[PDB]
């Protein structure tokens, strides 16, 4: 009851886990203190934390937080470290330690010594594109990857089968405008301009017969975020698959 | 194609055609030579069936 | 056997000015200094061979 601390975790699909601690001053605390502070002639409080510390709370582990921190001493403030965890699979939920210590002051003496340690279960919880009918499941073996320059370049579908008739399909890209509260008329007109003829797929309906390179050039700047337009399509009635997938900025 | 020292040409196979790379070799000269001695195996542990059923001329 | 006509809005760089369409359009701009582009669109072209041997295609 002198500095409320609680733990944020952000789940980073892509990378590691993230989870963040923040302690902050407890105002409901703070002018407890503050009464007989000022009661001393003082106007905020000199409450010096000297050795903060999470650890990976197990049989016995440690960890230490993704950037630098000194040894700090603030009135009225907050403060929150980040410290990188292991992004599981499934269904083992790890915990933590999170030792602290707040020495407080008075007349250059009277250091009253604290300490704290809330010791809790990190576990906040809240590319492929499968086919959707036979897991003929697509990846792009380098994904979200790409700064070209206005230049040529290649990518990898890397098209994963059933090993059943493995012969089946072309790829295409489709430039054209699609034919669609006036400005979210423009924003889905620009949307669609900007996706239908920045770029250019220089081997068009390949007709794949498992990888394949696909040149582009790109003729327009500018983060293309999920690369919509390059669809394929099947043996069956109308297997339109997107892609979904793969990004490039072009600058 | 590379030989020992003989280096050909960049030829262009297209997709599933044949194309007759023709390479120059010398003889090789029997009596420098020795062509009689048995090829050896990788193994030293196994009989092998040591009783070989070959005859001279053929092995 | 097909066809599609695209259009230009990217002026370019001198590092990539190797292909050809980008040094002939970069080229034809380098006078008459009052066009820059979307003047100067982009026909695709797709020519298919139905035969048994490379061709050389200028």
């Amino acid at each position: 009851l002198l500095n409320m601390r609680l733990r944020n975790i952000s789940l980073k699909s892509e990378h590691c886990i993230l989870s963040s601690l923040d302690f902050q001053t407890s105002k409901a605390s703070e002018q407890l203190t503050k009464k007989f502070i000022y009661p001393q002639e003082h106007n905020s409080f000199l409450k010096l934390n000297f050795q903060e510390i999470s650890y990976k709370l197990i049989d016995g582990t440690s960890q230490i937080e993704l950037d630098p921190i000194c040894p700090l001493k603030v009135p009225l403030t907050a403060f929150s470290y980040d410290s990188i965890s292991a992004t599981f699979k499934l269904v083992l939920l790890p915990k933590s330690t999170q030792p602290h210590r707040v020495k407080i002051t008075l007349a250059y003496e009277l250091e009253l010594h604290p300490n704290l340690k809330l010791p809790v279960r990190t576990s906040w919880e809240t590319s492929l594109v499968n086919s959707k009918l036979s897991n003929v499941k697509f990846k792009f073996i380098n994904s979200n990857i790409k700064v070209i320059k206005g230049e040529k370049f290649t990518m990898r579908l890397q098209i994963i089968n059933s090993s059943s008739s493995p012969l089946d399909l072309v790829v295409y890209y489709n430039n054209t405008i699609n034919p669609i509260t006036l400005e979210n008329q423009y924003q889905l007109h620009n949307k669609y301009r900007k996706i239908a003829e920045g770029i250019i797929l220089l081997s068009n309906d390949y007709k794949i017969p498992y990888f394949a390179d696909l040149r582009f050039i790109g003729i327009m700047s500018g983060y293309y975020g999920t690369l919509s337009g390059l669809k394929v399509l099947d043996l069956n009635t109308n297997e339109l698959i997107e892609v979904g997938n793969g990004a490039s900025v072009l600058i | 194609v590379q030989f020992e020292d003989f280096t050909s040409n960049e030829y262009h196979v297209e997709a599933s055609h044949t194309s007759r790379i023709i390479v120059p070799i010398k003889k090789i000269d029997y009596k420098k030579y020795n062509f009689e001695n048995t090829p050896i195996p990788r193994i030293f542990p196994g009989r092998q069936f040591i009783q070989s059923g070959l005859n001279e001329e053929q092995t | 056997p097909s066809m599609d006509i695209i259009p230009l809005n990217e002026l370019f760089s001198s590092q990539v000015e190797n292909v050809d369409w980008i040094e002939y359009v970069m080229s034809k701009i380098r006078a008459e200094s009052n066009l820059h582009s979307r003047d100067f669109i982009l026909l695709l072209l797709d020519f298919r061979n139905s035969w048994i041997d490379g061709i050389k295609l200028n």
